[PDB]
């Protein structure tokens, strides 16, 4: 798994690799109310549940 | 003219700052840093290495009694055995068949190999810091290097730069470290004169040139076998050889914050902590009066596309009319949007293009070109790429940064509930007042 801060991987005598996440959603911030909730939930799961 | 700014300690990311003074044209500078190094102060306690055992030829006295005296050599041992009857290839050695004795002795010395294969123990103290910086100034790339404190200044093209001090005192090294051929380990080594027979520190010396050596190995002499001339003994194995096979991973692989380690001298680089202030001094001759600079009088903005990805996924078109040929500086007036371009060339009546990146779902910002401003707005869509190989070029969002549609829904729901409460309160007040007054 890749955390927000990124992951470093090394194998054998080779050089390390670095990976960072990028934002992606299936919902939308525009349109019907129930589609808006999905958009934010996929990005900040913990805060979305507590606030609602 | 003095200017002060603060840049975060993020290697490989450019930042921009705006400098201006009333009556003169503004300037925009761009800065990017390449390396940061910390260096501790060390002191030596002792070194360790392998040991050697020295055993001379035994002395055998038949039909007489041997004795020996004490000596000051390290781990000296001496014993006398009775009842020996040695043989050689040609027959029994001495005429007497009884009352024979044998004398054995040994001691411990320091190995010759200690000049090449050894480890050293250090104590660590407060570290210094330095940095290397790149600056884009008046269309030219220049480089500077300075100490990360207030006691150094560098002058390039008649401008002075001062960097530091650093905002954080975090250091990846502990008080006690051990160094061996490029590896650095954190280990609470025992004090001088308190070693153990089979662990690290069984033999200690202050310096490779010393003659005084400490050791606390076990050494016991044993009875010889019948008919054989030899000196058996029992001794604990060397601790140094054991450590090499069990020492584990070094700090290069376990340290936090992505730090890297070097040993000649001991250093740590690229630790992503804190921020660094900078101060700049620009001479008066570098400024041009606004009466000579070009001007732009009429502008409008449109933004045909926006994707809020980690890269520059936005484009904008700006219309202008300019008074004469020349150059202008470009700068953003908000923190949530970064613009790649430093300057533009303007002539006549035409349009210019810029690119930007942002994390906002709905973006509004202002842009300044040659001391005048416009307002731009657009809606942005999400990307579809899960993983990338580079850090983002923009800042994070806050709790207030929500879309306009979401805000509208919030106001409607809150207002509805508030209204029904107010109506109920008004009914109670009239009833309570009338009942009081009617009596
Ligand atoms: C969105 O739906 C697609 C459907 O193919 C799925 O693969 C993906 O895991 C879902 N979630 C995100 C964040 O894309
Ligand atoms: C090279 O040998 C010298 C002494 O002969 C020693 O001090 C030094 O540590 C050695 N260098 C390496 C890299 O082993
Ligand atoms: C040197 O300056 C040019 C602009 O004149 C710029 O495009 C280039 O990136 C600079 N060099 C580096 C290493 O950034």
């Amino acid at each position: 798994t890749v955390p927000t801060e990124g992951l470093e991987v090394t194998w054998g005598n080779n050089e390390p690799y670095k990976y960072w996440p990028q934002m992606s959603t299936n919902g939308t911030a525009h349109g019907h109310p129930h589609e808006i909730i999905l958009y934010y939930y996929e990005l900040y799961p913990t805060m979305t549940v507590v606030i609602v | 003219y003095e200017h002060v700014t603060v840049i975060p300690n993020t290697v490989g990311v450019p930042y921009k700052t705006l400098v201006n003074r009333p009556g003169y044209s503004p300037m925009v500078l761009e800065m990017e840093l390449q390396s940061v190094t910390l260096e501790p102060t060390l002191s030596l306690d002792y070194i360790t290495c392998e040991y050697k055992t020295v055993i001379p030829s035994p002395y055998v006295k038949c039909c007489g009694t041997a004795e020996c005296k004490d000596k000051s050599l390290p781990d000296y041992s001496c014993k006398v055995f009775t009842g020996v009857y040695p043989f050689m290839w040609g027959g029994a050695y001495c005429f007497c068949d009884a009352e024979n004795t044998q004398l054995s002795e040994a001691h411990v010395e320091k190995s010759e190999s200690c000049k090449t294969e050894f480890a050293s123990a250090y104590r660590a103290h407060t570290a210094s810091a330095s940095a290397k910086l790149r600056v884009l100034y008046q269309g030219n790339n220049i480089t500077v290097a300075a100490y990360a404190n207030g006691d150094h200044a560098v002058t390039v093209k008649d401008a002075k730069f001062v960097v530091g001090p650093m905002s954080s005192a975090w250091t990846p090294f502990d008080n006690k470290i051990v160094v061996y051929k490029g590896d650095v380990y954190n280990m609470d080594y025992p004090p001088f004169g308190a070693g153990r027979p089979g662990q690290f520190g069984d033999i200690q010396s202050r310096t490779p040139e010393s003659k005084d050596v400490y050791a606390n190995t076990q050494l016991v002499l044993q009875r010889p076998a019948a008919g054989t001339v030899h000196v058996p003994y029992s001794q604990a194995p060397s601790g140094f050889k054991y450590w090499l096979k069990e020492r584990g991973a070094s700090l290069q692989h376990t340290a936090p914050f992505g730090c890297q380690i070097a040993t000649n001298p001991v250093r740590a680089v690229n630790c992503a902590v804190g921020n660094i202030p900078i101060s700049i001094d620009i001479p008066d001759a570098a400024f041009t009066r606004v009466v000579d600079a070009p001007s732009v009088t009429d502008m409008s903005c449109e933004v045909p596309a926006c994707t809020h990805s980690s890269d520059f996924g936005g484009v904008a078109i700006i219309k202008y009319t300019a008074s004469k040929k020349g150059k202008c500086a470009v700068h953003s007036m908000t923190n949530a949007v970064t613009i790649r371009e430093a300057d533009v060339e303007v002539e006549g009546n035409s349009q210019l293009q810029i690119s930007f990146s942002t994390a906002l779902a709905s973006a509004e910002f202002r842009v300044q070109v040659c001391s005048t401003q416009v307002h731009c707005a657009a809606a942005c869509h999400p990307p579809k790429d899960h993983i990338v190989n580079y850090p983002a070029s923009h800042t994070t969002l806050g709790v207030q940064d929500i879309s306009t549609t979401a805000m509208s829904w919030v106001q409607k729901i809150t207002g509805g509930v508030g209204l029904i409460v107010a109506v109920a309160a008004l009914i109670l007040i009239v009833v309570l007042c009338v009942s009081f007054s009617r009596h």
